[PDB]
RNA sequence: GUGAAGCCAGAGGAAACUCUGGUGGAGGCUCGCAGCGGUUCUGACGUGCAAAUCGAUCGUCAAAUCUGAGCAUGGGGGCGAA
RNA sequence: UGGGGAAAGGUUCCAUGUGAACAGCGGUUGGACAUGGGUUAGUCGAUCCUAAGCCAUAGGGAAGUUCCGUUUCAAAGGGGCACUCGUGCCCCGUGUGGCGAAAGGGAAGCCGGUUAAUAUUCCGGCACCUGGAUGUGGGUUUUGCGCGGCAACGCAACUGAACGCGGAGACGACGGCGGGGGCCCCGGGCAGAGUUCUCUUUUCUUCUUAACGGUCUAUCACCCUGGAAACAGUUUGUCUGGAGAUAGGGUUUAAUGGCCGGAAGAGCCCGACACUUCUGUCGGGUCCGGUGCGCUCUCGACGUCCCUUGAAAAUCCGCGGGAGGGAAUAAUUCUCACGCCAGGUCGUACUCAUAACCGCAGCAGGUCCCCAAGGUGAACAGCCUCUGGUUGAUAGAACAAUGUAG
């Protein structure tokens, strides 16, 4: 796992040939939204704490990769 | 626990400026001396 | 409270069989093991250990950097710098006793 | 009866020499052309202890006039010596402390160690902590010398035989009382199996030729022929006289 | 470094100057 | 506030290996155990490593010397014959 | 538990040097658990739990202390603080 | 008398069933009898290197089975290139075998779940190391092989053959002192449980964060200005200073320290609904401080003792030197980022002991290590308790002599 500081360079990560999937985590008690990217090697996460950029953000990514919700309690 | 205790109190004394150099050299190898029994007798032996 | 045990099928406390308790989000006591500490290199000459080069295992070295592993002098490795300055005054000095010894020689002594 | 004590030494099984921890034994360099009729001259790293002696060993740094390296020696390291001492050996090397030279170059009443029998065998007499031999005489023709040994014996050497200046360092180890039993094992356990030692006295008939009795007691003369057999010479072997040493020695 | 390095780097700019004679 | 009369350093021997044998052991060690000063950087620091080794604890340097002092009164008494000699007769 | 060298402060003396209070932590020193050993009861058992064990009482316990695996010495030979 | 291992044992492990024999009494039970099932690895070991030591080769003895010999009176080796094609050239040369450690040296994996019986191996998630091939991004170059700082040195890269020098691997026992992790201890808060004639804002339990990475810091040491006697700094323990102290400002070795990813989606504790079963679903919570000659492991700076000074090799890196090679329209031998492929062989069940090993046996004997809670107390002393584990050693009735133990 890597930090990605920015919202410039994670779509320039997402846009790439072993970029398999990707999903969505939202924490409502502390109000922050995690996107994350598995690539070939690592799993790289950007962390947005406000909601409203967070809407142009899914939109923006291109559409070819699937994108979850992450719901809770995940079933084994 | 004393030397620490003693020692710890001149450092203090000489950065705020309530005695100078010549004075704390003495009064040092005065306390490693067994004569000051505790912190109260080295003040006062500071004053007089 | 709970106490633990080894992990392995070695059995003796032999300066290769090094552990270290850790806490598991299990809520578990284990053990973890642990390799040994690297030790830094030292100086060709006066033999104190040299600043800006990390300590690791001898096998360790083969997967870092070239800048990491040296300083950008003359001698950068093996040689503290302090003895660098006194290698570059010596030899300095020596050569040209040479030059004045060789001359009241060859002349003072081979004028006929 | 059996075989006795003295007798399985020669087997070299148990009563072998540890050897671990020595790294190298204490020689001269080769005789080359260098040294016969020049000098060269050499740098001193270290000073080192080596268990199951005394004298300090010391390590000295050569080259090589025939090679790009580098060669490193062992000596036996005279009193005085430091390091980072420059140190010569040669036919002309100067007269000081350390050097080494032909004993020829030398005149007579110096002290000297690690002298050769015969030139070109690294070195054989006085190398112990404190001795030295002297130099007494030459003989310019059919060259040969004559020195002193540290017994008192006398001898002629030829006159190309090399020495170390100096006297051996160590001084006088052999004043104090070891004191302790346990003392005495330390410097045995790294040389030999030799202790602790029991008396012929006290063993049975079988084992020893003194052997046992009602008594202790040896029970015949001790002092044993030149020409005996293996197994016979148990105690003073060939003794000229006995007893204590009043007057004053007529050998010399 | 040691020589199989040396080697493997070295071996890898023959190949490469081969493709090139072969194209050209 | 002496606490000895006349043992010295070997108290710690106790009552044992009689007196005699104790007064030739304290001549000895009380002499090894000093300090002496360097004759090269002259600071006041030189001890003994091993049974024939002296080094000094400042500049380093390493010196060979006797068994239980820096060096012996016949080794002292040969360097001088030796300059005296060499420096008459070659000059 | 005892408290050896080294060090600090004060007092006495013409000097040489001597007293008093602390600091420090040496020794094949000492009481004493586990380990190792085996003095007495000449105790138990003595076709026994056991072809050498059991109980109480004992010796040593930071050093000539205790111990695992690998290797060497072979019968008129080995090894032996005897 | 708990939880796991080395040597040794060899199916004793799990399930179903059972007449006799064995379990020094019984037996529906069993380590017995009968029928089936069970041990998955690029990361844990062997495999690699040497030590004490053993055995080939050159040679010498002995009628002979064979004894000695390990670098010795030996013509003893290994490196590169090109050819259609192996078969042709060119350098260096003092040296030139194997075996020998499941406790020595050593490239790399962590958490959660799962089976009647195995898992650091299986499933899910997230990583790493070696070897072999190759492409994009960025870097360098027309001054051909990078810039900055007075300095200690810094950064994402930033040519380097022969030969040579140096470092790591690489090492003793003991003593007090300081930093870090775990355990123990105290106070507050949210849940559930025990007690209640009376008292007790009471007593007890849960409140967790791995490998692997980013970023800010932490003893020693080192650098710049300046020049100290009315001598100064300073450790529990007197060492340091014109060979440059105090003071002011900087660089650097060392996280089991703080914060962020991994990661709450996990694990744990309560509550409310569902029902032959295949089956479950939905709500909340998962905090904040203090203390110490405490116990244990680890790191650092000092000190004491020696006629005692406390292993070797494989492997890996830096430097001196300057062979060869290379652009002006691209080339590139860039130790930087990302990307492609592969990793063979054998062991893995269970006991380790008042029943699974050795003593003729289900024998009061013997047999090498790891983890270590509360109270009293100087204490790993003795006595009582919690987690965990047993209730297994032929039984019933009576109380004379003589016995063993108290
Ligand atoms: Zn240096
Ligand atoms: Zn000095």
């Amino acid at each position: 796992p890597q930090e990605v500081s920015d919202i410039k360079k994670f779509i320039e990560i997402c846009r790439r040939k072993d970029a398999s999937s990707a999903r969505i985590k939202k924490n409502p008690k502390t109000q922050q939204i995690k996107f994350k990217v598995r690539c070939q090697r690592f799993l790289y996460t950007l962390v947005l704490k406000d909601s409203d950029k967070a809407e142009k953000l899914k939109q923006s990514l291109p559409p070819n990769l699937q994108i979850k919700d992450v719901p809770k309690r995940n079933k084994r | 626990r004393r030397q620490r205790v003693l020692r710890r109190l001149l450092v203090k004394y000489r950065a705020s400026g309530k005695i100078d150099k010549h004075l704390y050299h003495e009064l040092y190898h005065l306390a490693k001396g067994n004569t000051f029994k505790h912190k109260r007798a080295l003040v006062e032996h500071i004053h007089r | 409270p709970t106490r633990v045990t080894y992990r392995r099928r070695n059995p003796y406390n032999t300066t290769s069989n090094r552990t270290r308790v850790i806490k598991t989000p299990g809520g578990q006591l284990r053990v973890l093991h642990i390799k040994k500490r690297g030790t830094a290199p030292k100086c060709g000459d006066c033999g104190i250990k040299l600043p800006g080069i990390p300590a690791l295992r001898p096998r360790e070295y083969a997967t870092i950097s070239k800048p990491k592993k040296t300083v950008q002098r003359a001698y950068g490795g093996s040689r503290c710098g302090n003895c660098v300055r006194d290698r570059i005054i010596r030899a300095f000095l020596i050569e040209e006793q040479k030059i004045v010894k060789k001359v009241l020689k060859e002349q003072s002594q081979a004028e006929k | 009866g059996r075989v006795i004590r003295n007798q399985r030494k020669g087997r070299g099984s148990v009563f072998t020499a540890h050897t671990r921890l020595r790294k190298a034994p204490a020689k001269f360099r080769p005789l080359d052309y260098a040294e016969r009729h020049g000098y060269i001259r050499g740098i001193v790293k270290e000073i080192i202890h080596d268990p199951g002696r005394g004298a300090p060993l010391a390590r000295v740094v050569f080259r090589s006039p025939y090679k790009y390296k580098q060669i490193t020696e062992t000596f036996i390291a005279n009193e005085g010596m430091y390091t980072g001492q420059f140190i010569y050996a040669g036919k002309n090397a100067a007269l000081t402390v350390g050097n080494i030279l032909p004993l020829s170059s030398v005149p007579e009443g110096t002290v000297v160690s690690n002298v050769e029998e015969k030139p070109g065998d690294r070195g054989a007499l006085g190398r112990t902590s404190g001795n030295y031999v002297t130099v007494v005489g030459h003989n310019p023709d059919e060259g040969k010398t004559r020195i002193k040994l540290p017994s008192g014996a006398k001898k002629v050497v030829p006159s190309s035989s090399r020495g170390m200046i100096g006297i051996v360092a160590g001084g006088g180890r052999t004043d104090k009382p070891l004191l302790k039993a346990s003392r005495a094992k330390h410097k045995f356990a790294v040389k030999r199996n030799r202790w602790p030692k029991t008396r012929g006295v006290a063993m049975n008939p079988v084992d020893h030729p003194h052997g046992g009795g009602n008594h202790q007691h040896i029970g015949k003369a001790s002092t044993i022929s030149r020409y005996a057999a293996q197994g016979q010479k148990a105690g003073l072997i060939a003794a000229r006289r006995t007893g204590l040493l009043r007057g004053t020695q007529k050998t010399k | 470094m040691r020589a199989k390095w040396r080697k493997k780097r070295t071996r890898r700019l023959k190949r490469k100057r081969r493709k090139v004679r072969a194209r050209s | 506030s002496k606490r000895t009369k006349k043992v010295g350093i070997s108290g710690k021997y106790g009552t044992r290996y009689g007196a005699s044998l104790r007064k030739l052991v304290k001549k000895q060690e009380v002499t090894q155990h000093a300090r002496y000063t360097c004759t090269f950087c002259g600071k006041n620091s030189v001890r003994r490593t091993a049974v024939g080794i002296w080094s000094c604890k400042s500049c380093k340097k390493t010196m060979a010397g006797g068994a239980y002092t820096v060096s012996t009164p016949a080794a002292a008494a040969m360097r001088s014959t030796l300059r005296r000699l060499r420096e008459i007769t070659e000059a």
